[PDB]
């Protein structure tokens, strides 16, 4: 099974995963420069591709 | 030096959020929001309203009084 596993095998799966997709946050402080849940967001879909 | 991680000091405080499309961008608009802009607009009607009357019954006397000094003459209009 990691034998068949190539580059564009894992463009596809993390594509499927990652992109435009909502994530689950945790964090214990001292946290005030944790980002903002929708800069956090926004980070997840790219600008120039 | 105001910058988000040197502001203030903070403990024992927590939050919980969601995340934007899993919520509805609209809840509840008539059955919460007109009778919560009623008892704001009872909160602060006996602050703002009374000047503006008061600004109303002047406007009223004075308009009112300045053509009965000019030309409306009925009876004071003799020799």
């Amino acid at each position: 099974r990691i034998a068949e596993v190539d580059a564009s095998v894992v463009r596809e799966v993390c594509s499927k995963y990652f992109y435009d997709q909502c994530p689950a946050v945790a964090g214990l402080g001292p946290i005030e420069q944790l980002p903002d849940y929708n800069r956090i967001r926004s980070g997840m879909f790219w600008l120039r591709f | 030096g105001r910058e988000f991680g040197h502001l203030t000091r903070m403990r024992h405080v927590i939050t919980y959020s969601l995340s934007p499309f899993e919520q509805r961008a609209f809840p509840h608009y008539f059955t919460k929001g007109i009778p919560n802009v009623l008892r704001r607009t009872r909160a602060c009607i006996l602050r703002v309203a009374p000047p503006f009357v008061v600004f109303y019954l002047v406007y009223t006397w004075g308009t009112q009084e300045f053509e009965k000094s000019k030309r409306k003459n009925p009876a004071a209009y003799e020799n």
